[PDB]
RNA sequence: GGACAUGGGUUAGUCGAUCCUAAGAGAUAGGGAAGCUCCGUAUGAAAGGCACGAUUUUUCGUGCCUAUCGAAAGGGAAUCCGGUUAAUAUUCCGGAACCAGAAGGUGGAAUCAACACGGCAACGUAAAUGAAGUUGGAGACGUCGGCGGGAGCCCUGG
RNA sequence: GAGUUCAGCGGCUGAAUCCGGUGCGCUCUCGACGGCCCUUGAAAAUCCAACGGAAGUUG
RNA sequence: GUGAAUUUACUUAAUCAAUGAAGCGGAAUUUCUAGCGUUAAAGUUUCGCGAACUGAUCCGCGUUGA
């Protein structure tokens, strides 16, 4: 229970942080 | 090829000196040394007289 | 388990390349090395320009391989008359030969060696 | 009246720029050797960098290490703040007598890097000991 | 000629990184890890590291590209790759239900031969002689532990065999020289054609797997050290002209007037061997009775060291025991303050440590 | 080139296995001039005063190849 | 005699070409065409890499992201003086430098307060670890007009 | 010490190669500006920097 | 070409537009400023930057739009 460590979320919404790594399968130029 | 510097000796640890399971994991470690570990080969001012 | 896909692209797979393995070597005979210092080094130049350089600028001229580089005709010259060059001049002739100035260190006599050579 | 002896401040000049400080003491006056509104700060040269559940005590330590800095700043050079930061350590250990004294500069150093370790390791002022990103 | 790039030339190329060895010799991690066991190749770091990863500074293990261009012609690589090509034919008979071309497969296995690595690995006798300890104490190690289902009982077999011929080996030579007693187990020194060679024998007990250490790592090490041992027995045998491999079950004479005789409470299988590797006459389940006139173990073991036989009311049963020795075991403050404008040069390191 | 304004600093860099040969270079308003081949300098030290001269030049190794104007 | 004959003569790490790209040429993927060949230049291409791992069921897993040719006036690493031949010189000779690349060595600098200090600041100091990734700058830019500085030249008093 | 100029000698020896001015001058260049455009006046190879923080008594 | 009662609809054939073929169809259920945003982490469960699972829903999967 450290307190260093702390939370820092990530919020994904559009003009928020990076989208993260998404499967792509369905998008692919196969 | 350059020797593999051979682990020292026992170093005077006995029954009773006045200085088991894991032996498997040394012998292990010493096999992971020897193909992962890297193998190198290896005036007089006189202040007495002037004492000032 | 299906694969998660990252990128929208597919790349093409990475697979083994196997080396050249042939059951017959294409030449019978490996042909020798086609430029031998006797090669390289065709015959000296005996000019009074050719004298000139040799008695003063300690400096050896030889007609030589059209072939030949600066490196070629130094160990030539190191191999076929035991003196070490210092430095190498090389120039085509307007008759297409090329001509090496060949400058000898302060340990050999240019005027000695090119006795040796029997051109002098 | 906003700079006063515990308040955060951030320096947008010189070379720890964009870094943040604590004033020290205020010397809002002026003096003959700095004839300006300057005031003492103390601020981290070297933010420790983030932790995380993993990593061993010895790396967690190594990376919670903290280099401080101490330096006369003038007013338009400092950027006031609304946190503050507060320690009975840090009060009236410096002085223009301690930067004269080269020996003190370095143990006033050493003393605020030390009192450093204790708040980040207590976890107290987090966003004084995170970096700011410009 | 132009201007030519950086790390181009020197450390950034004569050194190269592991996974740059992997893509050049088109080989797995495990594979090339193999090879490295097999042949001579181990991690080489440079003086520059930074320099030879190409300005680069993140931490890398470092092999000779010489090395490397080298495994690019080992014929072991290509029998890699033929027993892949091996196993999924195996794979395809099993899934068809193909039992009989299975079988077939089975007795055609490919295998390969370290003949040729053995060979450039020591090029002298006497170099492999000089490396032999830790094969000892890998095949002394594994010959005691039971048969799972990692460790083949084949091999287990040729351990054995190996082992034995060995020991018969070192017992008709007398080449045994020193006999120690560690909590680890019994450290042997024996001497062959000068060279010194020491290894480790645990205690005959029943031991558990640890579950911890990769079985594969000494696979390829007992397969190579396995190799090592048949042809190096087979030169002795040669040498002394005796038949190999040999169809035996298992001061010259300090122990020759001595009739020794083992009850059911003794390590017979190190008390075997210590007391024939002098010449002893042994039999087992009477000049001394021994059970832990009435000595101890550790007497025959101090007269061993000694030359000579020990004294009896030092180590009678229930006696005091002597720290058991290992013979393996072997101005001023002006001086100390001098160090002038040096940096590099000033050496206090010794001084420190030594 | 280089100039060097101090005499310990010739004796030195003339010390130095790259020092190749050296020159004494007496001029008209009796200034001289204490010259340095090395591998990739000449070092040039520029004596005002006499008595520091020959003494310098006294100074200087035996094994050095000192030579006149 | 630039004619006829006979010989001799052009020496480069630094000057250019080579390197880069420009307009433009031009393969490849593809599609046309009876064909010679045409079109097309990241396109309807599976167009290649880099890093981590006690070795993973001793049958490899886990991650992360465009050719070429085409400029001796464009862009661009770094050489000067004196001398020398019948004819060559930033190329040879003497002397004096410079650039790029490579390895380790010596001396110093940082570091157990890991990755230097000073200056209010603009910023300075002989050093002063910085991977992937991203971003910025330089390269890199019209034409005209006067003004000011320097160099050579011209002029000028002894 | 070179180069130049002069004085001797039979390659060598003596000297000198000094101290200043000036400008709507010429050529080149640099600096800071002004004007002009429904015209705003290349690319790339190369090179450097920053942000980031991976790694890390001896070393 | 496929359907629904000349009348409507559908898209897989062909046509057109975009791109690095990123968030299409279902269900469950970021705006005072010329700044920086990467190299997950907290949470949970096994055993230190080793893991896993979510953080960052599931399903269909026809790259989207005409």
């Amino acid at each position: 229970k450290n307190p260093l460590f702390v939370s820092r979320p990530r919020s994904f919404g559009i003009g928020q942080d990076i989208q993260p790594k998404r499967d792509l399968s369905r998008f692919v130029k196969w | 090829a350059p020797a593999p510097k051979l682990p020292p000796p026992s170093h005077e640890e006995s029954y009773n000196p006045p200085e088991y399971s894991n032996l498997i994991k040394e012998k292990f470690e010493r096999c992971l040394d020897l193909y992962l570990a890297p193998r190198v080969r290896r005036k007089l001012p006189t202040p007495s007289e002037l004492r000032p | 388990a299906k694969k998660v896909r990252t990128s929208t692209t597919f790349r093409r797979p990475k697979t083994l390349q196997l080396s050249r393995k042939p059951k017959y070597a294409r030449k019978s005979v490996a042909h020798a090395p086609r430029l031998d210092e006797y090669k390289i080094i065709v015959n000296p130049i005996n000019s009074e320009s050719a004298m000139k350089k040799i008695e003063d600028d300690n400096t050896l001229v030889f007609h030589v391989h059209l072939k030949a580089n600066k490196f070629t005709i130094k160990e030539a010259v190191r191999k076929l008359y035991s003196v070490e060059p210092v430095k190498i001049n090389t120039l085509i002739r307007p008759n297409g030969t090329k001509k090496a100035f060949v400058k000898l260190s302060a340990d050999a006599d240019a005027l000695d060696v090119a006795n040796r050579i029997g051109f002098l | 009246k906003i700079l006063k002896p515990g308040k955060v401040a951030l320096i947008t000049r010189g070379r720890f720029a964009g870094k943040k400080v604590v004033i020290l003491q205020a010397i809002d006056q002026g003096s003959k050797s700095h004839p300006f509104g300057h005031a003492v700060v103390a601020g981290v040269e070297r933010y420790p960098l983030k932790v995380t559940k993993s990593m061993g005590a010895k790396r967690i330590a190594r990376r919670s290490r903290v280099k401080p800095f101490i330096k006369v700043v003038n007013y338009n050079h400092l950027m006031p703040t609304r946190y503050a930061l507060e320690l009975d350590n840090l009060k009236g250990l410096i002085t223009a007598d301690t930067f004269k004294e080269p020996t003190q500069r370095s143990a006033a150093r050493k003393t605020v890097k030390k009192t450093f370790e204790e708040k980040y390791q207590s976890g107290k002022s987090a966003w004084f000991f995170t970096p700011l990103r410009f | 000629a132009r201007v030519k790039q950086k790390g181009k030339a020197g450390a950034a190329r004569i050194y190269i990184t592991r996974n740059q060895a992997l893509k050049k010799l088109q080989l797995t991690l495990a594979d090339f890890r193999r090879i490295c066991i097999l042949k001579g190749v181990y991690p080489r770091e440079p003086k520059n590291k930074k320099k030879a990863n190409k300005g680069s500074t993140a931490p890398v293990t470092f092999y000779y590209t010489k090395d490397i261009q080298y495994l690019l012609h080992e014929p072991i690589v290509q029998k890699f790759r033929e027993y892949k090509v091996f196993a999924r034919k195996l794979s395809k008979a099993l899934g068809k239900g193909e039992l009989e071309t299975a079988k077939r497969l089975e007795a055609r296995k490919p295998t390969y031969s370290l003949d040729h690595i053995i060979k450039e690995r020591y090029p002298t006798f006497h170099d492999a002689l000089k490396d032999i300890d830790d094969a000892l104490s890998m095949l002394f190690l594994f010959s005691t532990m039971p048969v799972t289902d990692k460790i083949g009982a084949a091999t287990v077999a040729n351990c054995e065999r190996l082992c034995a011929e060995f020991q018969h080996y070192v017992i008709r030579s007398n080449s045994l020289r020193k006999a120690f007693l560690s909590i680890k187990g019994i450290y042997y020194q024996a001497e062959i054609f000068g060279e010194q060679i020491t290894w480790i024998v645990p205690y005959k007990f029943a031991q558990s797997v640890p579950t911890d250490v990769d079985f594969r790592i000494m696979h390829t090490f007992l397969e190579f050290y396995q190799a090592l041992m048949g042809f190096v027995n087979f030169k002795l045998y040669n040498t002394l002209g005796l038949r190999y491999p040999p169809k035996i079950d298992v001061n010259t004479s300090l122990f020759s007037n001595f009739t020794f005789f083992l009850s059911r409470e003794v390590p017979r299988f190190s008390l075997e061997f210590v007391i024939r590797a002098f010449g002893g006459k042994v039999g087992w389940d009477i000049t001394h009775h021994i059970c832990d006139i009435y000595i101890q173990p550790q007497w025959v073991y101090d007269s061993i060291n000694k030359g000579i036989l020990e004294r009896t009311d030092l180590y009678a049963c229930g006696a005091t025991l002597p720290p058991h020795l290992s013979p393996f075991v072997k101005e001023e403050k002006e001086a100390k303050e001098l160090s002038k404008m040096m940096m590099s040069n000033k050496q206090r390191k010794l001084y420190s440590k030594l | 080139p280089r100039q060097i304004s101090d005499i310990k600093q010739f004796l030195e860099i003339a010390r130095r296995k790259d020092a190749t040969s050296a020159r004494i270079k007496k001029n008209t308003n009796k200034d001289v001039k204490f010259k340095l081949r090395c591998s990739k300098y000449l070092y040039t030290l520029v004596v005002a005063d006499a008595k520091k001269a020959e003494k310098l030049r006294q100074s200087l190794p035996p094994d050095l190849t000192v030579t006149e104007v």
